[PDB]
């Protein structure tokens, strides 16, 4: 997972490009095209 | 085990054949840990899907306050192009008795446009986390869509003070829930509570 | 003096009838305002009863002459789990209500079984901090008979059960045991008037014993003017924030952040510590006020 | 010619019901709301802006030549080419000053070109958008037709005609488009007719007195004007069922004889 | 059992699908009657006319008492006998259903037809028929007049239900005379109105023909 | 228990049955084996639901919807609204009724069988919309059936309504269209607000649930006067496209 | 009325008519009343005999509940749309065990409200949730009992239960006292106003005790029709607005249709139904229709309306709904303690 | 289904079949279960509720809600035996041999019904 | 009419009896019957007594 | 002052039970709908199911067609032989 | 071919959310006639349990 990337939420399937990995609270985060940050762990890499 | 002392509202209910409670009506349980949402006192809310919670809550040793709204029904003002039907809406007294206790379970409905935006009103003057009870599947991030704190999906700009911690979905209006839904939202509440 | 009663009528014009109210004098209760429609608990003076009668059918209310609208019943369930609260339970707490009291659900942490069933001693005291106890018990004679040792308070007593007659030493009214439906048929109608007559019965024998030694002030009029002096009293986010009990009141605020400012209120020439028994209440630290008698 | 009358009774809701329905009676006017105000609570079309069409001006399009259809002269909505809009107004059972067949009656004797619709909750106009502008604001909101209180202009959720007022006399709403300001006792709409909520709200006036409601209102009610009060209204409405009866049963002049 | 994807048509449906017995001559939809005579108004008028009045002689209708209300409403509503249309349309270019309703009552006094009942206590004299078919012709034609008036004020087709509606209240209710068909066109109104404005509406007003539940109910007025 | 005596079943009287052997049926194609009394469409609720779930369905095309939307009533539509109005009609068909507590539903454990589903042979709009209620038709259907059936289709939107089974029980099959018809007209006004006048209500009225409505089966006349979605206005080709062996079999 | 004649009921299985159509039922009853009557007489499988005795079955001798309705109606026989008001009426069994003709008239409008408005223009020609708070207006709350007691109090302090022959005047008179009394309790009271809050509910209520008393004042249900339509355009003037609009299409119709004589138009009220061309489209008038027709008997003390055979054959006491008290009935199916026949659950798997 | 109640006390015979009814009522289980019978023992605190279903594990665990919401409150020490005849015994005391040996009765008596 | 036998197989409306003599007017009832449904004189309208005017 | 987001309360008078004339029952609004009541489905499939015949005519033909002679104890035996056949029982074939 | 007379309906009736998957009519008679089938359009929630 890496700025660029496509990603799609394993819950409901939104693809999206990610943005950029904003940490806050001692915890990874990441943020989509679609302005919505996201858990590392409910997202995959797809090619 | 331990004695559980509820403040009954002040007001009866509706009418002889109808329900217990009545709208806009608060019933502390003292000890404040659970406080019960209902949309109305009505049939599809009240005793059915609600008061099941309720004694699940309190089988399983937490002590729980039932409120319910005096304008429950509809979709709040704020939605798409106004709203429809009737109006949602949270008192500022309300808000102040969901907000001294430590977890909120809230029962929702079916449309999944209705919930969202009902959660992002009532989240907006909630700041406690909150169990979202509802029949249809909803994801976790649709409510992050409009702005909506939420335990997994969190939103860039959070327009809402209050965090979606779970939601449970099966539990149908004005039907009895199964043990199995109740031991769920049990679960949720005590790993989310202590 | 002050016979309290409840008007259910519309919220168009509500405030000119409370001004009506208030210029005659009376203190209103309760206030609820459902939709379009509101419901006053008002204890306006007997000599104006016609009056008001008068007034309400000229704003087309309905006057419910309720008998039960100056107590609080202690409702003690064995327990608050599905098989007494979600039904019964609430079925009596709701039609005491019907007629005024404010209820309270006591759910004994040991009440449930036949031999292994006990009552703490907090929860006896608040119990006895009530005017009356209304015990919702089960629906078998030898476990109920069985269980005698609950019901040890020196409080008026109404024991529901299923049987339709038991033979212990208190009041009791049958065929109300446990249940899984809303009460709804016309011998479980039946029941509950029986319950509330038995409980009328005993709320006005009460009523004659302290009219032999009337206390100092009425307690309407002391909550009244408790409302008018502290301030506070309308941030309470508890459904009753002041109950008007048989002789005395129930004020919903901290004891120990409060109870000197309750102390310290002047009622005609008197200081309120002086007229009443301030204490603190095993109900969530509330404070608990004991009116004197004239004698004292 | 023929001097119209146009409803029996001597009680004051029939006088006030002739009233409406007389095109050549000048309503009395109660309130000022800018038209630019009418427009925003229409909810129609952004102020300023041009009216959208519908088809191009009758002048450039060709028709066939009809001497019975170019007899009438036609609406400057219509000779433009504007998209047909809407106004809706629900009126309280409550001494409302209009109700809903009276204004539909009042609609298609004074105005043009029109499409009036009637329900018991309900009432609905549909003209040209700029003629429908100028008489929503002329004659629907300006003049006594209208009363910020027991009346809505209120599209989408209608509900409220039989039931109570509120605190304030207003009628109930569902979606509160107009609220009751105590500071100046005036009725602000917050939301225009269909829902959605304006930037700015916009001053109705003031409710109308409930005595000034007696007096203008055109229902009749136990508690004030009842119909046995108007004999003459009960028996115009039997005479109209009776002969349609006789009609039905056989059209001749001998059986219409027992009229 | 009918021509459901095919290639071939006629303005008579099947007959096992009539509304009622002798209904097949309603089966022409307003918009046919208005393609046929080219967006002629008095011309598709006299057609859907000619064909109402007709199927109502089929029906058995138009049989004994009625023949002369049913003769005279096809010759004053559609055929333009005595020019009363016309002569309203003309005298009410400028002017609003009310108005029509007003020269409409002139004419049937002036004419005769309709005379003074009685003068009540508050005023407003009542009218009864002094030709009870001839009566009901006028309000045909002027019920006409009024909506060439109202739609071409409007030049809108979609007021045609109201107008109606509205007129026959107007009349009913400024004279104390009962109004087109003794209520039926007022009920079919009604019809057209429910139709033809809401989402329980189906079509609009080109659609119409008497061969349908919900305007079959006057009789070809 | 229930007759209070009057007999019923008297297998006394009559032909005396049994005096052959009464064989076991098997089933074509199925190694299991059952009595002919469990084949009677009485005794057999599979042969009820056959009929059940061909009685309660009606195809309804949107396409001369969303072009009144768009050109007469000034709305936009897009895939977003598509999935909007899809959970419309699916809350709404069954006994929903939006955003009004205060009107009666049916009781939703009552009609568990109802859906709303859409399929469209446009590849991009079917991939644009929710998988939840969207009948595939790529992943449904073999490679070239699947090109087939979009060819014959063509780039036009249908819905497919399942009114519950219950409302067939209790009425007649002329009842599912009406059913579908008002479900689908309510929801369509209600996930799309439009602020236009009536008349333009009843052309999109029209537009949506009078234009492209597929039927199962035509009214009978004479005799047979039956309603639509009868068994006896179902035509043999209609049959033979109800049943799916050509999907999943190439005998 | 029946004479020296025998006649068989056969009440075929619920779940065949669930299953299938109304339809169903007569060929049903007849293929099983021929090979009952080949095998208990020990006759031949098959003669003409045989076919006589079908077609005797099928529709020489056969009674249906409701006709079919052929053409653009598009139903077969035995649906709710060709029940006839008489039919109902005799359906209803309280003129067997009560002498109150308003009750007997009441329970037959709670009975044809709840078939028609609720199934037959409820869901066969809607969908959806229907019209139940249009039907239940009408059998809900005793505001109709009150408005219904009032007439008859009124009819008979004046008139007498069959004191009059129907007139014009005595028409006017009833329903235009009896509709003036029923909106002025909807002033002098919110609660029933609240009640019956759509102008619909209020139309048919006022209508339905005009027409009611109209019929025990003069003992005919046409002059009660013609007192409901009086009643309808009364109340559109007393309160200027009457129900939704598509409501009064048959109401304005009604005066004129009510007394008509013309082939499309005429038909006694206990011969008129669901397929009547005035009243085949809107809700809120069919079970009032049906109690002014039973009114228009009960007002006579009549034994039945229109089919003795019908009210013989709806007495028995095996029908798993119980037609005496239909109201006391729906309240029990309300309350889940109405036992429903037609389920099938011994030829399905436990869940 | 058949629901039938044995205890000697009037009152709690109907009110418990009442409560069975009830309990089958809201878990929807009136058509997949042939017969329930309980057993009534309040002298010496134990009952028995026995079920025959008609003809997978959801159905089991709504059988054992529907144990759940019968029984009563007190009578938290419970087993159940299941050879497509469920049958729990519940006690506040620790259970009894014979107790046992009473529902193994009823479970063979339930098996005979028909 | 003399029954109220109007509405079909088996079907009686009490109160609505009319006692009429069709048969024995037979004749006047033919010649409204022939004036009523006459074009114009001499078109082929005919209504012929059959069985002593019973039909 | 004026808070957008409080809402409007609604429906207050369906939310009470409705009572049944002539009764003293009181019912949800949503138990009267046809779908939802079993009653009204037993009411409406009681008229569907009811099919009356006159067996006089057949009574007729059996005497005069076949010489077959109709008596009480005929009838009886026809009676129990249709309650059996009318349900789907057999009785040849 | 992929349909026989109406691709719409070949369509519609291909949907996975049918109760009688029409793919093997037999086997779901079959199955049917085994008690196994789990048809709808049971009253079982408005009905009582005795
Ligand atoms: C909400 C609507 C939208 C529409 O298209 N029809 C509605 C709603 C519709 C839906 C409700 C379900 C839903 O999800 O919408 C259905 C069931 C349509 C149907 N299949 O019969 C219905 N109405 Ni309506 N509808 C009713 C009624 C009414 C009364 C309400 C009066 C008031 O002022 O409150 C008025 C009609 C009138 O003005 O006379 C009314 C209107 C309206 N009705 C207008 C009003 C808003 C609009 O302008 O769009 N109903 C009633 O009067 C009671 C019976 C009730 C019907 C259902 C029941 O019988 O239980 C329901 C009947
Ligand atoms: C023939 C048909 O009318 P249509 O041809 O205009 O659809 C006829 N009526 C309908 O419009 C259809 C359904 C009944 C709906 C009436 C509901 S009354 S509640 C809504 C009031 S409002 O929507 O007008 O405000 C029917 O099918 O019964």
């Amino acid at each position: 997972i890496e700025i660029g990337s496509y990603v799609r939420y394993i819950n409901t399937g939104t693809h999206g490009t990610v943005k950029a990995i904003e940490p806050k609270n001692d915890e990874e985060w990441v943020l989509l095209e679609n302005d919505i940050y996201y858990r590392p762990e409910l997202l995959e890499l797809v090619e | 085990r331990k004695e559980q002392i509820v403040d009954c509202r002040a007001v009866m209910g509706l009418g002889e054949g109808g329900g217990l409670a009545q709208r806009g009506t608060f019933a502390e349980g003292l000890r404040n840990d659970v406080v019960v949402v209902a949309m109305s006192p009505g049939r599809r809310h009240i005793t059915k899907p609600v008061c099941e919670i309720t004694y699940g809550i309190r089988e399983a040793g937490i002590q729980t306050s039932v409120l319910v709204l005096d304008a429950g029904g509809g979709i709040p003002s704020d939605a798409p192009q106004g709203s429809l039907g009737s109006t949602f809406g949270l008192k500022p007294e309300e808000a102040k008795q969901v907000n001294r206790h430590k977890l909120c379970v809230i029962h929702f409905g079916n449309v999944k446009s209705h919930i969202i935006y009902k959660a992002r009103l009532f989240l907006k003057y909630v700041d406690i986390p909150t169990i979202i009870v509802c029949q249809t599947p909803v994801d976790m991030e649709d409510f992050a869509a409009i702005g909506i704190k939420t335990k997994n999906v969190m939103p860039l700009e959070s327009k809402t003070e209050g965090k979606i911690v779970e939601i449970i979905t099966g539990v149908i209006r004005g039907e009895s829930a199964p043990q199995k839904k109740i031991d769920e939202i049990i679960e949720s509440i005590k790993k989310h509570l202590g | 003096m002050y016979q309290i009663i409840r008007y259910e009528g519309g919220v168009y014009k509500n405030n000119i009838l409370k001004e009506w109210i208030e210029d005659v004098g009376g203190f209103i209760i309760q206030e609820h305002v459902m939709q379009l429609d509101v419901y006053m608990t008002i204890a306006i003076p007997q000599n104006e009863i016609e009056n008001f009668k008068e007034e309400a059918k000229k704003y087309k209310g309905k006057i419910v002459e309720t008998p039960l609208a100056g107590i609080e019943i202690a409702i003690v369930s064995p327990s608050l789990s599905r098989h007494h609260l979600p039904h019964i339970a609430c079925d009596v707490s709701e039609y005491v209500r019907k007629f005024g009291a404010k209820p309270n659900m006591i759910g004994l942490a040991h009440g449930a079984g036949k031999n292994i069933s006990e009552i703490r001693e907090k929860e006896k005291r608040l119990i006895q901090e009530h005017d009356i106890a209304i015990y919702v018990m089960g629906n078998f004679e030898s476990c109920i008979l069985d269980k005698t040792h609950l019901f040890k308070v020196d409080i008026p007593l109404v024991v529901t059960g299923g049987p339709e007659t038991l033979d212990i030493p208190y009041t009791y009214v049958g065929n109300l045991g446990r249940r899984a439906q809303r009460l709804r048929k016309g011998e479980e109608i039946r029941a509950l008037r029986q319950m509330i007559d038995e409980v009328t019965k005993k709320i006005n024998d009460k009523r004659m014993e302290l009219s032999y030694d009337p206390p100092i002030i009425p307690p309407v009029v002391l909550k009244d003017e408790i409302e008018k002096r502290i301030d506070e009293v309308r941030g309470i986010l508890a459904p009753m924030p002041i109950v008007t009990q048989l002789d005395g009141l129930r004020i919903k605020m901290d004891y120990d952040r409060n109870h000197e400012e309750i102390e310290n209120v002047k009622i005609g020439k008197y200081l309120l510590k002086d007229i009443a028994y301030v204490t603190r209440s095993e109900m969530k630290n509330y404070i608990l006020i004991k009116l004197k008698s004239t004698s004292e | 010619a023929y001097t119209p009358q146009f409803y029996p009774g001597a009680t004051k809701v029939a006088e006030n019901r002739r009233n409406h329905l007389n095109p050549n009676y000048e309503l009395e006017k109660l309130r000022e709301i800018p038209d630019e105000d009418v427009v925003k609570i229409m909810g129609h079309r952004q102020p300023g802006e041009d009216y959208k069409t519908v088809h191009p001006p009758l002048e450039e399009m060709d028709f066939v030549e009809d001497y019975a259809r170019d007899l009438v002269e036609p609406l400057n909505g219509a000779k433009e080419g504007h998209r047909v809009r809407y106004i809706q107004f629900a009126d309280s059972m409550y001494f409302a000053p209009a109700q809903p067949y009276d204004r539909s009656r009042s609609y298609m004797s004074r105005l043009r070109g029109v499409d009036a619709g009637t329900l018991s909750g309900r009432q609905v106009v549909e003209c040209r958008e700029s003629d429908l502008e100028e008489f929503s604001k002329n004659i629907l909101m300006d003049t006594e037709l209208f009363d910020p209180a027991t009346s809505g202009m209120r599209g989408a959720t209608v509900h409220g005609h039989s039931l109570r007022l509120d605190e304030n006399g207003m009628m109930f709403d569902a979606l509160q488009r107009c609220v009751f300001d105590e500071k100046t006792g005036h009725v602000m709409y917050v939301k225009d007719q269909v829902g959605k909520p304006l930037d700015a709200p916009v001053d109705v006036g003031e409710p109308i007195p409930e005595a000034k409601l007696r007096e203008i209102t055109t229902i009749y009610r136990n508690d004030g004007v009842a119909m046995r009060a108007d004999p003459d209204v009960i028996e115009v409405v039997k005479r109209i069922h009776r002969a349609r009866t006789l009609g039905g049963y056989i059209p001749t002049n001998e059986t219409f004889k027992g009229l | 059992m009918d021509y459901a994807g095919g290639n071939i048509a006629s303005l008579l449906g099947a007959p096992s699908m009539m509304e009622g017995l002798g209904y097949a001559l309603r089966n022409i939809p307003v918009n046919h009657a208005v393609a046929t005579t080219k967006k002629n108004m008095m011309n598709a008028i006299a057609f859907s006319s000619v064909m109402e009045q007709t199927a109502t002689f089929e029906m058995g209708d138009a049989v004994g008492s009625f023949e002369r209300q049913h003769l005279l409403g096809l010759a004053y509503q559609g055929l333009n006998a005595d020019n009363l249309v016309i002569d309203f349309i003309k005298a009410n270019a400028k002017g609003t259903v009310g108005s029509v309703v007003e020269t409409v009552i002139d004419r049937a006094i002036a004419d005769g037809v309709i005379v003074v009942d009685k003068t009540m206590s508050s005023g407003f004299n009542m009218y009864k028929p002094a030709d009870v078919n001839k009566w009901n012709a006028y309000a045909a034609a002027g019920l006409v007049a009024a909506v060439a008036v109202s739609c071409g004020a409007a030049r809108a087709a979609q007021n045609v239900a109201s107008v109606i509606l509205y007129f026959n209240d107007i009349l009913e209710y400024e004279t104390g005379l009962p109004g087109v068909d003794y209520g039926r066109s007022m009920g079919t109104a009604v019809g057209f109105s429910f139709f033809s404005h809401s989402i329980y509406g189906g079509g609009g007003p080109g659609i119409f023909n008497g061969n349908h539940v919900v305007t079959r109910h006057s009789k070809g007025f | 228990e229930k007759r209070q005596g009057i007999p019923l079943y008297n297998p006394d009287i009559g032909v005396p049955l049994g005096q052959r052997k009464l064989m076991p049926y098997k089933l074509s194609n199925t190694d299991d084996y059952c009595e002919g009394d469990d084949l009677h469409f009485l005794n057999n609720a599979a042969i009820q639901q056959l009929w059940d779930d061909i009685r309660r369905t009606v195809i309804v095309g949107m396409d001369t919807a969303h072009s009144v939307l768009e050109k007469r009533l000034g709305v936009e539509v897009t895939p977003e609204t598509i999935n909007e109005y899809m959970h419309t009609i699916n809350h709404s068909l069954p006994g929903g009724a939006v955003v009004q507590e205060h009107m009666v539903e049916v009781h939703p454990s009552l009609a568990w069988d109802c859906y709303a589903r859409i399929f469209t042979g446009d590849d991009e709009l079917a991939d644009e919309l929710d998988s939840r209620f969207l009948i595939d038709i790529n992943k449904l259907f073999p490679e070239e059936q699947a090109e087939t059936l979009k060819a014959a289709i063509g780039k036009k939107t249908y819905q497919v309504s399942r009114v519950p089974s219950l409302v067939g029980r209790v009425c007649d099959g002329g009842t599912i269209s009406r059913w579908s018809a008002m479900q689908i007209g309510m929801s369509f006004i209600t996930a799309y607000k439009l602020c236009a006048g009536e008349a333009a209500t009843a052309d999109f009225s029209y537009a949506s649930k009078h234009a492209d409505v597929i039927q199962m089966g035509n009214a009978l006349p004479g005799r047979r006067a039956r309603g639509p979605n009868e068994p006896g206005g179902i035509r043999f080709g209609i049959l033979s496209d109800v049943v799916q062996t050509t999907r999943v079999s190439e005998d | 009325a029946i004479g020296k004649k025998t006649y068989q009921v056969s009440r075929v299985p619920s779940l065949v008519g669930r299953v299938c159509d109304g339809g169903t039922i007569s060929r049903w009853s007849a293929m099983q009343i021929g090979m009952s009557f080949i095998t208990a007489y020990k006759l031949c499988a098959g003669e003409a005999a045989t076919a006589d005795f079908s077609y005797a079955s099928k529709h020489a001798d056969v009674i249906q509940m409701g006709n079919a309705l052929p053409g653009r109606r598009a139903r077969g026989p035995n649906e709710p749309g060709g029940i006839r008001f008489g039919i109902l009426s005799d359906v209803v069994q309280t003129t067997r065990v009560s002498e109150d003709p308003v009750e007997q008239s009441l329970e037959v409008v709670a009975t044809g409200a709840a078939l028609y408005d609720q199934i037959w223009l409820g869901a066969y020609m809607s969908g959806g949730i229907g019209f139940t708070q249009y039907a239940t207006a009408s059998y809900t709350d005793d505001i109709l009992d009150d408005f219904s007691y009032y007439a008859l109090d009124y009819v008979e302090k004046k008139y007498g239960r069959m004191g009059t022959k129907a007139t014009m005047d005595v028409v006017e008179d009833v329903a235009g006292e009896v509709t003036l009394y029923a909106l002025e309790q909807y002033d002098d009271y919110p609660a029933l106003l609240e009640d019956h809050f759509g102008g619909s509910q209020r139309a048919a209520v006022a209508a339905a005790a005009s027409g009611i008393g109209v019929c025990m004042a003069t003992g005919n249900s046409n002059a009660g029709v013609n007192g409901w339509y009086l009643s309808q355009i009364l109340h559109k003037e007393y309160h200027s607005r009457l129900g939704f609009y598509g409501y009064d299409l048959q109401d304005q119709c009604g005066a004129s249709n009510s007394l008509a004589i013309r082939n499309d138009e005429a038909a006694p009220l206990e011969l008129r139904g669901p397929n009547y061309p005035n009243y085949a489209m809107n809700v809120g008038h069919q079970g009032e229709y049906a109690g002014i027709a039973q009114a228009a008997h009960s007002a006579r003390g009549d034994a039945f309306a229109l089919n003795p055979l019908v009210k013989v054959a709806f007495a028995d006491p095996m029908l798993v709904f119980d037609f005496s008290k239909p109201r006391k009935e729906i309240a029990r199916g309300a309350l889940r303690e109405f036992e429903a026949a037609g389920e099938r659950d011994v030829i399905l798997p436990a869940k | 289904a058949y629901i039938d109640v044995e205890c000697n006390d009037e009152a709690g015979k109907a009110i418990y079949e009442r409560i069975i009814q009830t309990s089958l009522e809201d878990l929807v289980l009136g058509k997949s279960i042939i017969k329930a019978k309980m057993i009534c023992k309040q002298d010496v605190p134990y009952f028995i509720i026995g079920i025959l279903p008609k003809s997978k594990e959801d159905f089991i665990d709504r059988v054992l809600d529907f144990m759940n919401r019968v029984f009563p409150e007190g009578m938290r020490i419970r087993k159940t035996i299941r050879d497509k005849t469920i049958v729990m015994v519940a006690s506040e005391k620790p259970i009894e041999e014979e107790w046992m040996n009473e529902a193994v009765k009823l479970q063979e008596e339930l098996k005979i019904f028909k | 009419l003399a029954a109220g036998k109007i509405g079909g197989k088996g079907c009686q409306v009490p109160g609505r009896t009319l006692d009429i003599s069709a048969v024995s007017n037979a004749q006047a009832i033919a010649d409204e019957v022939e004036k009523i449904l006459k074009v114009s004189e001499d078109d082929d309208t005919a209504v012929k007594i059959i069985n002593g005017g019973k039909q």
